[PDB]
């Protein structure tokens, strides 16, 4: 009956109590232990719920909800999912009051519709501004929100490179953002402030022979080596089926080697006839073919993945080569400079390919002082092309940080008294639970939750500016406009809508039947 | 704070207390006894210690990754990296609980202290660069600082001349594969020899001469094992054994034609990657050419850097590629097994250091000493700044940390001063192994730097305060910056843990 | 200016939580017996 | 066999953590703002909730001998202060914790650490003696300062919010005793029900017994007699006697002689001229009717503890051997009547002949407060009685521990050497006692204590910590003051007990029988 309601709510309250300290830039990190012992330290609620022992299906629904939310903005994931959990406590009282669960779910849906028009009131328009202000706004927008962990001290070095990375991949005609073109690397050593940005593709793997020269000199061409991608395996042709070679004489058995010796020569000559220098493939090399490969000054790499060749094909602007018979001068790539650098002490090297002209392949060099930081860096390094994708899709820009949730709550609260009926205790219960985001910011910053609402009510109500919010950085002003706390309109709009759509299901749960796994 | 972080503080300190006896030049080595294979290893460096020890605390396993960073970058004195982070966890047990301060604020106090620590390391750095005459002579005393942290220090003055002449033969080579370290059982550490050439642990053939002058050495990746392997999925189709007996015998002459192509080079020495059959081995005797085999991978690679040659697979052209030449290749028997001693290399492309010791545990452990010492010599050539160690660097930073605490003031000064107090505990732990008075030595060093004397330092040999420049204690800026910046950020992540999630074991 | 905090033990309710739950089971017992519309019990 | 012995390696760490683990429960009980604890007993399923560790630590089984001596010395604190005495175990635990950090840093021999506490305790006695204030020279301010002394010592229990109603109880009661230090004179009765503030101080005695049958509930101008003689059981003998008779005629004569035994016994009682009679044992039906025929009150079932309190409060004397009627004294009260306090009606006495003792009526909401108010009133007037003997007082409430820190810091400069580390460690551990007190009220123990530390060094003795407002307030304005005799025994015994625990290099566990 109704006893199962508290069973699902207390299960979410235990999860919300754990991630309560995970909200805001001042929050703390959880350790994620794998069954094999691998340690993962991150503040992302989606990653914490990804690897964990979960019983109730509600915790699994939070992962499905985080999949669509992480694809919108990509920061402050804790300050989103937990907002829907606070509505269960307000709905628990409505169950004690006798309100039907459907009347509770339909009440949260109608109250969330008014938040669309109130949020777009004061939103700034960045489309009228030029590309200079577009880069200045995006630069200082993430600095507060982006880093929740570790490098969030020195993150200013990462923010400057994150803005210059999108300019190369995004043309000036309209605005277009593709986050699959820019890869994400990482290293263990040095310091976190040594990260650099080079225009081109960077392969983490190095040459397969010790005597291969590390750096290449410019030549009569673009100064590149005219890199080409060879998909065909490097080896003498082997029939995929069985082959029986009849040997009637010593010459027939000796000429079997003469074949592959000529195949190794013709394979290398075709590279010299076209003028190519560095040629990489997916498969390995032979023992005898490495000598003629080195003597002809033809650096090469083996066991190259297919995902890396995608960004390489964009930098070279060539074509994929299925067979050695397709090698030609017109199919060669165009690059500027290619350098190879050894990293920690004895650690392996990497091929950094530079592009003089503006291209769509930008690889940001990543360096870090701990392996746990690198696993943490996977979430921390690149949120950028997800955040700017919301700015380029919708030019409306608002200011977050807990300020807008209180403003839109008072707007719905005033509209709740106009409808009266059962919508009074309903809409007010929804707006009253939306203050948990700034209230949690008052937990880390050590501010009075009662004084938190009284401060924003004495300002955002009388004054039309809604930017008044909780300051966790310890400054002398609560205005988010001066402190440069920026969240995208359409991005934060989805975070509010998807959080309310979660209550259309959980609130209606009555009977649960779990069959054997 | 209480149940959230419990074993993260005391548990990490208990791990550092085990390696506390390993810190410092007067420290001692810990025995690592594995529960499996019944083996053992004796190592001072915490890279191997923390890796093989079972760690129930997840925070202790994080200390292994930060140890691997200092293992590759520095590798010597890495014990103080995890110990310095353990003292920050002890001070966090109070300020967070007793003083009731949010952990992020304590972290922010260390964040501002880390920025002030970098300013004290750069301004106090001493620039040794330009002329390499006094520079190389100073490298003798500069190396002795981090050269021996072990009980083997009796070899300091002996290996000081060998390590100095090692980089002299490299002539600016920053690759650690260009140096050859040989580990030989028996003898004494003072019996280590350094010559120009390479000494291989293999031997020559049966009839190969013991002394050959002006020999031309050439290696290759081919396989002389037997016959010809050809391609995959072959077979022999013949009418009878008359043709089959000829096919097997003719390929022995076909390989001789490849050996006849070797004779066109005029080389006096041949080296093969894989094993060699007796028939092509005897053909090398008729031509008077030495043979070397049984090299898995690096066997032919280590000799290529010394001789400066090139792997020739085809043997087609006696013009291009490379031909290496050594003055005297004579086989010289050292210890029990006979060794192949090369001398008079064509160039200084590589070098070889021979080490001898009675205990096998001394050979493996002292290998890391010269391996890390040459890395320091390469950093002193690149990075031109050096600092002074021996407990003095921690008190100099404490002067800058206490200075910044006066500007910040507030309640964050408790976290800033705790960072300075954590820097005061490192020389206390450093001098704890020597067994001398902590209150006497620290007070004389801490007060002397506030008086304007930065040349003082802790002397654990005589148990007093002496000049680090006279005793020859010098640390490069690359070594000091890598340890402080990593250890300051190592505990920064450990203080961010508000909960412990234990997964179900497999 | 932040300061504040003053937390130390992070589970002040842990001792006072399950006791209210144990008291709620006793409190929910009289809720069914309260008033003339209530119910009786058997011991 | 099966003897587990720990050398100086294991015993040094195990002995220090033993007092810290169990000591964490008594750290939150310090001061009026302190909290309480709960204990689940496996027998009878009972519990005791109080801030005094004398009834807490005694019932907690512990295998660490370090806290065993801390429980035995609590009886000395139970004989002196009795309220808020957990600081003896808290300060001792801090001395063990600071010495544990002192041996891990200074690494001096533990005997040298003890020698530092010996010189540090001498400086603490000088600060308390020079700051001692004796107001007994003025009788007007002396009776008013007893209220200020009361307000400090009478805040323990959860009911301390009622201290304003309970301050008048101990104020007038200590004036009625006039030098009576014994609790046997003080009459403390427990009553279930009524409001928490319903407790009042009445002049007289309150008896929980009643009258058997015909005894009038209201008797005026009565002579109270206390007798240990046997009534209910009558003939019980205990001789070497046996009974042999020829016929049932003389059998009834023995019962007739039993009547003559009581008729001659009541005749000697009638010569006393008393309207009230009290027995230690029960009263048989036959003398019960004789008491009503002669107009004599009957009171029975007075135990060994209650038979004395009757004569001690009323000033009477327990009378035996009735053959001497005029050789003893008879108690007298103005009004003897039965009243109703709570559910059970009680017998009230008024106008006692001797005002040497008084009766304190205690009414409370729950049974948990019955034993809780007993512990708060265990030492109440006795604490005020010790102030009547030793009249030198000093401002308490956490400031006195800070005043002694200035004397220890001053003595540490004259000592110096390597022994000053243990002397300074005693000063650092002593300043942590008010720090834990500030932690109990949830206020700031950092900025406030730091200001109180500099205020003592600036020469202000009256500076202290305010519990209600959480600020710096003078103890003379708040009225927080403690006697010199109580605080001297708390600081000295805490340091003497800590010297023994630091001397344990071995822990031997014998095989249980």
């Amino acid at each position: 009956g109704l006893e199962a309601k508290k069973s699902h709510i207390l299960a979410a309250r235990s999860v919300a109590s754990i991630i309560k300290t995970s909200l805001g830039p001042r929050g703390l990190d959880k350790i994620l232990i794998s069954p094999d012992g691998e340690i993962t330290i991150t503040n992302d609620g989606a990653t914490i719920l990804s690897q964990m022992e979960l019983d109730n299906e509600i915790a699994k629904l939070l992962v499905q909800l985080s999949k669509s939310q992480d694809d919108e903005i990509g920061d402050g994931t804790t300050g989103v999912v937990v907002l829907a959990s606070a509505l269960l406590d307000q709905a628990l009282e409505l169950i004690q009051k006798g309100i039907h669960p459907i009347k509770i779910a339909n009440g949260f849906d109608e109250a969330a519709k008014l938040a669309i028009s109130k949020l777009e009131e004061t939103c700034d328009d960045i489309s009228a501004s030029n590309d200079e202000l577009f880069r200045d706004f995006l630069l200082r927008a993430a600095k507060t929100s982006l880093g929740s962990k570790i490098v969030s001290k020195d993150h200013d070095r990462f923010a400057e490179m994150a803005v210059e990375a999108v300019i190369n991949v995004m043309d000036k005609d309209r605005k277009d953002v593709d986050f699959d073109l820019i890869k994400m690397q990482g290293r263990v050593g040095g310091s976190i402030s040594d990260s650099k940005l080079i225009n081109g593709v960077i392969l983490d793997k190095d040459f397969s022979h010790p005597q291969m020269p590390k750096c290449v000199l410019p030549k009569e061409g673009s100064d590149g080596v005219k890199l080409a991608i060879l998909t065909c395996p490097f080896e003498p042709p082997k029939p995929k089926t069985k082959h029986k070679l009849d040997i009637s004489s010593v010459e027939e058995y000796q000429k079997l080697q003469t074949y592959e010796q000529d195949k190794f020569k013709e394979m290398i000559d075709d590279v010299k006839k076209a003028g190519a220098d560095v040629v990489i493939c997916q498969w390995g090399f032979d023992d005898e073919a490495n000598h003629l490969l080195l003597q002809n000054d033809l650096p090469a790499v083996r066991w190259v993945g297919g995902q890396e060749l995608e960004h390489i094909a964009i930098s070279t602007n060539g074509r994929i080569v299925p067979r050695f018979q397709d090698l030609s001068k017109d199919k060669l790539g165009t690059c500027s400079r290619i350098y190879e650098q050894e990293f920690g002490t004895t650690k392996d090297r990497m091929l950094i390919i530079e592009q003089s002209k503006e291209t769509k392949t930008v690889t940001c060099f990543v360096r870090g002082s701990n392996k746990m930081i690198v696993d943490e860096a996977e979430r921390a390094l690149h949120d950028s092309l997800c955040v700017v994708r919301n700015l380029v899709k919708d030019s409306r820009v608002v200011y977050g940080g807990g300020a807008a949730e209180v403003t839109m709550s008072l707007a719905v609260s005033e509209e709740a008294d106009k409808q009266r009926g059962i919508d009074q205790y309903a809409f007010r219960g929804f707006a009253q639970a939306l203050d948990t985001i700034p209230m949690t910011l008052a937990e880390n910053s050590g501010l009075d939750p009662i004084g938190t609402l009284s401060t924003l009510k004495s300002k955002q109500l009388k004054e039309k500016i809604s930017n008044i919010g909780v300051d966790c950085l310890g400054y002398g002003s609560n205005d988010m406009k001066e402190l440069f706390v920026v969240d995208p309109f359409i991005g934060k709009k989805q975070q509010i809508l998807l959080a309310t759509q979660l209550c259309r299901m959980i609130l209606k749960i009555d009977n649960v039947i779990i069959s054997g796994k | 704070a209480e149940n959230a972080r419990l074993s993260a503080f005391v548990g990490a300190i208990a791990v550092g207390d085990l390696v506390k006896s390993t810190l410092g030049p007067k420290g001692m080595d810990k025995l690592l006894q594995s529960a499996s294979s019944n083996t053992c290893m004796v190592t001072n460096d915490g890279a191997t210690i923390l890796k093989s020890i079972p760690l129930d605390n997840p925070a202790a396993k994080v200390l292994v990754n930060i140890s691997k960073v200092q293992d590759d970058e520095v590798g010597d004195g890495t014990t103080s990296v995890t110990v310095l982070s353990a003292e920050l966890l002890r001070e966090a047990e109070k300020l967070i609980d007793q003083s009731k301060i949010h952990p992020q604020t304590i972290i922010e106090g260390y964040r501002l202290a880390s920025a002030a620590a970098l300013d004290a390391l750069t301004k106090a750095a001493v620039d040794n660069s330009h002329d390499k005459t006094m520079f190389r002579e100073d490298l003798i005393h500069i190396a002795k600082t981090t050269l021996s942290s072990k009980i083997l220090s009796q070899d300091k003055d002996h290996f000081a001349e060998l390590a100095t002449n090692a980089i002299l033969r490299l002539k600016g080579s920053t690759n650690l594969e260009h140096i050859q370290i040989i580990k030989i059982l028996g003898g004494k550490l003072s019996d280590s020899f350094l010559d120009e050439g390479f000494i291989l642990a293999k031997k020559f053939g049966n009839n190969q001469p013991k002394r050959i002058e002006n020999a031309k050495i050439l290696i290759a990746n081919t396989t002389l094992d037997t016959d010809k392997v050809k391609i995959f999925g072959t077979k022999f189709k013949v009418d009878s054994t008359a043709k089959l007996a000829q096919l097997e015998k003719a390929e022995r002459e076909k390989m001789k034609n490849k050996i006849a192509k070797i004779s066109k080079f005029g080389i006096n020495t041949f080296i093969n990657r894989q094993l060699i059959y007796d028939y092509p081995e005897q053909l090398f005797t008729d031509l008077g050419i030495n043979s070397i085999e049984h090299a898995d991978f690096e066997g032919v690679e280590r000799l290529a850097l010394v001789t400066g040659g090139e792997v020739v697979s085809t043997f087609d052209e006696p013009s291009k590629c490379k031909l290496g030449e050594c003055d005297v290749i004579e086989e010289i028997m050292l210890g029990e097994q006979p060794f192949l001693k090369f001398s008079g290399c064509k160039a200084g492309e590589a070098c070889t250091i021979v080490l001898r010791g009675a205990t096998d545990q001394t050979l493996d452990e002292a290998e890391r000493s010269l391996h890390d010492a040459l890395s320091v010599l390469s950093q002193t050539t690149k990075e031109t700044r050096t600092v002074l160690g021996g407990g003095c660097a921690e008190m100099v930073m404490s002067k800058a940390v206490d200075t910044e605490a006066q500007n910040i003031d507030g309640k964050k000064s408790l976290a800033v001063e705790a960072f300075a107090r954590a820097l005061r505990q490192l020389p206390t732990i450093l001098a704890d192994n020597a067994g001398f008075d902590s209150s006497e030595l620290v007070s004389k060093l801490r007060s002397s730097i506030y008086n304007g004397i930065s040349t003082s330092g802790l002397d654990l040999n005589n148990g007093t305060i002496a000049d680090m420049r006279q005793l020859g204690i010098v640390e490069s800026y690359k070594l000091k910056r890598a340890v402080v910046s990593s250890a300051s950020e190592a505990a920064e992540v450990l203080l961010r843990v508000d909960n412990i999630i234990r997964a179900r074991p497999r | 200016p932040s300061n504040a905090t003053f937390k130390n033990k992070e589970k002040p309710q842990e001792v006072r939580k399950a006791n209210i739950i144990a008291a709620r089971s006793v409190a929910d017992a009289i809720r069914t017996s309260l008033g003339p519309k209530g119910m009786d019990k058997m011991i």
